[PDB]
């Protein structure tokens, strides 16, 4: 009967739900990319600084021996 | 007709079921990213403090 | 007519995409916990390296 | 009389119901472009996380190097 009319309405309504949930998920994932930006930058910085420090330590070592 | 609605509806309800779990995962993912950002943050802070202490060590060794 | 077949197909894919998403999210969850542990490790290494440093800084300019 | 009036109602109930399966289809297909986008997005992030995990290991290689250098300095401090 018309329970095929309502059902088709629930169907489309429910299809709108998925579309919404998909947008929602996409949005969430996209916004987290800024956290990844931070993490990425933080590690980069650590890498650069640990690398810089090791070279300062080699110079420190040299000076230690260059000190008789 | 009908059924091809029912057995096409809950097909949707299924996708809704998967996605719903997915947003629970993304929320979990956001939280782990949050902790990751805080830790890579201390590392960075510490990596820099380390670099500054190494420069001092060099100057100190040269004197 | 029966374009409900066209809807059922379309949705099926969504049912496909949603799962691959959940799988990938679960895979990254593992990958993020791993990254988290490596971070903790590196922090540790930094802490031990800085202690060695502070020690050398004393062993000389305090003798 | 109002007997074909019902045949007009019943027939319009069908028309828009067909326009609800046309919309229901358009929306889904649209949703397939988002779902795909997420997959493209997640792969990209997964790549950036692996790149960072990699960069961290290199930071480790340097902490190793600094540790060895410091040990060496600790030695020469005792002459």
């Amino acid at each position: 009967g018309s329970m095929r009319e309502t059902a088709i309405q629930q169907l489309e309504a429910d299809i709108l739900d998925v579309n919404q949930i998909f947008k929602d998920l996409a949005m969430m994932i996209h916004d987290q990319g800024d956290l990844i930006d931070s993490i990425e930058a933080n590690v980069e910085s650590s890498e650069v600084h640990v690398e810089r420090a090791s070279d300062q330590l080699q110079r420190a070592a040299y000076y230690q021996k260059k000190s008789r | 007709r009908n059924d091809k609605i029912k057995h096409v509806q809950n097909q949707v309800d299924e996708v809704i079921d998967v996605m719903q779990e997915n947003i629970t995962k993304v929320i979990e993912r956001g939280e782990r990213l949050d902790e990751l950002q805080d830790k890579s943050e201390s590392l960075s802070d510490n990596a820099t403090a380390f670099s500054n202490r190494s420069k001092q060590l060099r100057r100190q060794m040269w004197w | 007519d029966e374009q409900l077949e066209l809807v059922s197909g379309s949705i099926g894919v969504l049912k496909n995409m949603s799962q691959r998403i959940g799988g990938e999210l679960e895979e990254q969850a593992v990958m993020l916990e791993d990254f988290s542990h490596e971070l903790e490790s590196t922090q540790s290494r930094l802490d031990n390296v800085m202690k060695k440093l502070a020690k050398v800084s004393h062993m000389t300019s305090d003798r | 009389g109002s007997m074909r009036a019902h045949l007009l109602d019943n027939t319009e109930r069908l028309e828009r119901s067909s326009r609800r399966l046309e919309a229901g289809y358009q929306i889904a297909v649209e949703t397939e472009q988002i779902g795909q986008e997420m997959l493209e997005n997640l792969s990209h992030d997964r790549e950036r996380i692996q790149r960072a995990r990699e960069r961290l290991r290199e930071t480790d290689a340097n902490l190793g190097k600094s540790s060895r250098i410091l040990t060496g300095m600790l030695r020469r401090i005792i002459q």
